[PDB]
DNA sequence: TGGTCGGCGCCCGAACAGGGACTG
DNA sequence: CAGTCCCTGTTCGGGCGCCG
């Protein structure tokens, strides 16, 4: 019995017909291999580690970095070769907690395990396969070769087997004491209450006492009697909290790597400081071959950094969540395909913020768009608050009862009030039911050859106007949108198209106010001009009216 | 102390492993409620990470039920088990289900509780329970008995139903039972209230076996939805370019559909209003074709092997229309749905109302659930789709944007 | 020095799916 | 009747940010 055994273990096998780890260790640094040799040996006094005889044949690498904001070192171990070999968990973590979530409480403790991994057991019969050789400051010395009896860091199965493993402890607390809040997160605990404050201490210091029964220590120098206090990169207040301050890089010459920083800040930033847009600026990423390589920002990129920095000059701050009032969510459009929004309960007083920029398809318009930031946020909202929240858009109540009711998909927006914020999200265009009467008739087609890449656009109508276009370098598709944009620029403010292309009658019946192609966007802007227009298809080949001889002129 | 039929996955085939999706704050308290009960009678257990198989889990409400249902989406582990299912133990469909006057459908899934389930296999049923704004890491589960939406649960339970079931089947031979899944659809002939009645004496039959349903269907009413051409007193161009389109892809159905004496009325370029006189030759023609779409298909019978297709179109003020097919072009069934709950308010409500309603008719019809093809984008129809559900199945789906060039099916 | 693990978010590009139209 | 080519849309893994 050379070692105590304290809570009880996960059982962890290998990947079926595979063996443990073997690779040589790293030519590490002496000035590292002071810092690493004198913890290691503390461990073994503790029973974290073991000496294990030449018997077990497994080596795996060994580095160590700095804590952030401290003084000592933290003891990582490569077991990427292990990792590959070693069962698959699921994972248990679903996700990060978001201070909107949190509910006022009068009594906040934040308190943290201490080497929390290493107080959890490693499974009896996998703790062979730690081993690993420890370095020396010359290479004359060996070294000693140690197994974990505890979990470590740099394998794959650590966080899942902590955090179910603090749950089992956590949960006889929480029995005991229902109107308690702890947020569990790794070994980061945010306890609450509504106790007067002395009482709270009260119930703290017993909550330790219950984690030191298993083992888990919990430091005074992580802990956190007085706000504000400092939870998930957050700053913690009695009624409000923020994000702890982030250092946008200065620099006057922007690399490709820079950019990723800067961009990947800015969208931690758009939780809670509004109207933050990253658009341009992620424009220079598309398309780049090195992560070293250095780029000059556009006067686009450069104009929006340069907002984007004053947005984040003022101190903003969010709220607590009070399940007694409504949850509001609020969206603008910031053009270019770019929408923010806030979600709030007291006006102007906002649990968070958030953008969505996606741009999804090649051609669409704003209230798709819409849909899709209200779904992003309704998903978002679910996770967070677990409910809903009542939508404030900017689209007038029979334009969005005009797109839904005629489109061919179900679509559909949770309840909503329209707010006249503009810019107002509006179909630019409406295709007529029904042919026009009086409005002349253009019979439009186009062909290409798949070989030459040469091809021809052209419309007849009924009035007797013609038109044929030689074009180069197209596709067929490309020239029946042609087609159709020529009858629209050759046409008065009311016309009836006839095509025969499902690829352009489907493009357009989607009433699209944006397009990737320049062509679709040419023919949006007819569109717009005009009055009225019918578009309706027939068959090709069919032997039908002005289609049969439009096709034998385009053929050719 | 019952012995546990073994279970194992189809050959080649590891477990399901699909994260678990957000759930709305009465879905999580319900389904605390509901674990925390059935973990302290024993039927389902806590379980670690070590467990690398999950399933997701939500709740749901029967139609005017109040009272919320576990329901756990096992389609990935149903389809890993499949072979077992249809080939060893699967129930044989009866082909009088779809010609009763009265089918009732009971949900049976409690009884499976009784049955333990094979220690092997119980690693495959894992379950994630989360938390509302990620308090508390997942809580993870897994079942010791016959779980609920699995499709071994019937079959391996359809050996202690047939003899809980005999009694009542001698009392009553006419009467007509099949069991899919947790539900058990249960056809008479009777007038209304002798049904319900003997509907009471199989609920009884079941309690002393050791649950109350009120879902009633009737097939016999059951209608299709012929495709149907236009009557007009005058004819534009338009209208005859439609027409013709619309025969044209009418003729991949149906072969005897002739366009022929139509298309000569098209014969210039013309303006699309301008009014047509119909000749005689296009008169008969036209009225040919109408008597063909009365006829049925030539050669389409269901066949047992192969898979069953939905597809379903939005056709606009509350109106939808499906076909049920195996092959394209020859469809088993079509219909329309009209004046359903969300009609003129909500498409996701109303097509998820139109998902269940279909394969509802396809279990009674043939023992199966068709794969839907969805008019709908991906992300609409899985942000919402669970607030609509009320069925203790789930069909398989895929989502399509197919923009209608001609309204064949609605007129 | 360069180097580990899990979770979530964004934006990217490449690889892959599949539906029509047209070519033999 | 296959086999391409267009064109579109999805998925998945890469980089970064953030949390232990
Ligand atoms: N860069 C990293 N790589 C691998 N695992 C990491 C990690 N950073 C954190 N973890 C894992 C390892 C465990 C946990 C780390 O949390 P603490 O920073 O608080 O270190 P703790 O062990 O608790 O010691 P204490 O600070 O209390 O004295 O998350
Ligand atoms: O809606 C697609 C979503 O399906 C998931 C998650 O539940 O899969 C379920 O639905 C699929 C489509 O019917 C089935 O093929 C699958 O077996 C079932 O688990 C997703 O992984 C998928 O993205
Ligand atoms: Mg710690
Ligand atoms: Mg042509």
């Amino acid at each position: 019995m050379v070692p105590i055994s304290p809570i009880e273990t996960v059982p962890v096998k290998l990947k079926p017909g595979m063996d443990g780890p073997k690779v040589k260790q790293w030519p590490l640094t002496e000035e590292k291999i002071k810092a690493l040799v004198e913890i290691c040996t503390e461990m073994e006094k503790e029973g974290k580690i073991s000496k294990i005889g030449p018997e077990n044949p497994y080596n795996t690498p060994v580095f160590a970095i700095k804590k952030k904001d401290s003084t000592k070192w933290r003891k990582l171990v490569d077991f990427r070769e292990l990792n590959k070999r070693t069962q698959d968990f699921w994972e248990v973590q679903l996700g990060i907690p978001h201070p909107a979530g949190l509910k006022k409480k009068k009594s906040v403790t934040v308190l943290d395990v201490g080497d929390a991994y290493f107080s959890v057991p490693l499974d009896e019969d996998f703790r062979k396969y730690t081993a690993f050789t420890i370095p020396s400051i010359n290479n004359e010395t060996p070294g000693i070769r140690y197994q974990y009896n505890v979990l470590p860091q740099g394998w794959k199965g650590s966080p899942a087997i902590f955090q179910s493993s603090m749950t089992k402890i956590l949960e006889p607390f929480k029995k005991q004491n229902p109107d308690i809040v702890i947020y569990q997160y790794m070994d980061d605990l945010y306890v609450g209450s509504d106790l007067e404050i002395g009482q709270h201490r009260t119930k703290i210091e017993e909550l330790r006492q219950h984690l030191l029964r298993w083992g888990l220590t919990t430091p005074d120098k992580k802990h956190q009697k007085e706000p504000p206090f400092l939870w998930m990169g957050y700053e913690l207040h009695p009624d409000k909290w923020t994000v702890q301050p982030i250092v946008l890089p200065e620099k006057d010459s922007w690399t490709v790597n820079d950019i990723c920083k800067l961009v990947g800040k800015l969208n931690w930033a758009s939780q809670i400081y509004p109207g933050i847009k990253v658009r341009q600026l992620s424009k220079l990423l598309r398309g780049t071959k090195a992560l070293t390589e250095v780029i000059p920002l556009t006067e686009e990129a450069e104009l929006e950094l340069a907002e984007n920095r004053e947005i984040l000059k003022e101190p903003v701050h969010g709220v607590y969540y009070d399940p007694s009032k409504d949850l509001i969510a609020e969206i603008q459009k910031q053009g270019q395909g770019q929408w923010t929004y806030q979600i709030y309960q007291e006006p102007f007083k906002n649990l968070k913020t958030g953008k969505y920029a996606r741009m999804r398809g090649a051609h669409t318009n704003d209230v798709k768009q819409l849909t899709e930031a209200v779904q992003k946020i309704t998903t978002e909202s679910i996770v967070i608050w677990g409910k809903t929240p009542k939508f404030k858009l900017p689209i007038q109540k029979e334009t969005w009862e005009t797109w839904w009711t005629e489109y061919w998909q179900a679509t559909w927006i949770p309840e909503w009030e329209f707010v006249n914020t503009p810019p107002l999200v509006k179909l630019w265009y409406q295709l007529e039911k029904e042919p026009i009467v009086g409005a002349e008739t253009f019979y439009v087609d186009g062909a290409a050859n798949r070989e030459t890449k040469l091809g021809k656009a052209g419309y007849v109508t009924n009035k007797g106007r013609q038109k044929v276009v030689p074009l180069t370098n197209t596709t067929n598709q490309k020239t029946e949108l042609q087609a159709i944009y020529l009858a629209l620029q050759d046409s008065g403010l009311e016309v009836n198209i006839v095509t025969n292309s499902q690829y352009a009658l489907g493009i357009i019946q989607a009433q699209p106010d944006k397009s990737e192609s320049e062509l679709v966007n040419q023919i949006i802007e007819q569109l717009i001009k005009k009055e009225k227009v019918y578009l309706a298809w027939v068959p090709a080949h069919k032997g039908i009216g002005g289609n049969e001889q439009v096709d034998k002129l385009v053929s050719a | 102390p019952i012995e546990t039929v073994p279970v194992k996955l189809k050959p080649g085939m590891d477990g399901p492993k699909v994260k678990q999706w957000p759930l709305t704050e009465e879905k999580i308290k319900a389904l605390v409620e509901i674990c925390t009960e059935m973990e302290k009678e024993g039927k389902i257990s806590k379980i670690g990470p070590e467990n690398p198989y999950n399933t997701p889990v939500f709740a749901i409400k029967k139609k005017d039920s109040t009272k919320w249902r576990k329901l756990v989406d096992f389609r990935e582990l149903n389809k890993r088990t499949q072979d077992f299912w249809e080939v060893q133990l699967g129930i044989p469909h009866p082909a009088g289900l779809k010609k009763k006057k009265s089918v009732t459908v009971l949900d049976v899934g409690d009884a499976y509780f009784s049955v333990p389930l094979d220690e092997d296999f119980r690693k495959y049923t894992a379950f994630t329970i989360p938390s509302i704004n990620n308090e508390t890491p997942g809580i993870r589960y897994q079942y010791n008995v016959l779980p609920q939406g699995w499709k071994g649960s019937p079959a391996i339970f359809q050996s202690s139903m047939t003899k809980i079931l005999e009694p009542f089947k001698k009392q009553n031979p006419d009467i007509v039972i099949y069991q899919y899944m947790d539900d058990l659809y249960v056809g008479s002939d009777l007038e209304i209230g002798q049904h319900r009645t003997k509907i009471e004496e199989l609920r009884q039959h079941l309690l002393r076996w050791g649950l109350w349903m009120g879902y009633e269907l009737h097939p016999d009413k059951w209608t299709v939805q012929p495709i149907v051409l236009p009557e007009k007193d005058s004819w534009t161009v338009n209208d005859i370019q439609k027409l013709v389109g619309k025969l044209n892809w009418a003729s991949q159905i149906y072969p005897g559909i002739k366009v022929r004496q139509l298309s000569k009325l098209l014969r210039g370029t013309k303006a699309l209003t301008e009014v047509i006189p119909l000749t005689e030759e296009a008169e008969l023609e036209l009225a040919e074709n109408r008597e063909i779409l009365k006829e049925p298909v030539h050669g389409v019978y269901y066949d047992p092997s192969k898979d069953l297709i939905a597809e379903i179109q939005k056709q606009g003020q509350g109106q939808w229309t499906y076909q049920i097919y195996q092959e394209p072009f020859k469809n088993l069934k079509t219909g329309k749905y009209a004046r359903m709950r969300g009609a003129h308010t909500n498409d996701v409500k109303q097509l998820t109302e139109a998902v269940q309603k279909i394969t509802t008719e396809s279990i009674v019809i043939w023992g199966k659930t068709p794969k839907f093809k969805l008019p709908i984008q991906k992300e609409t129809w899985e942000t919402w789709w669970t607030e609509y559900w009320q069925a203790t199945w789930i069909p398989e789906w895929e989502f399509v944007n197919t923009p209608p060039l001609v309204k064949l099916w609605y007129q």
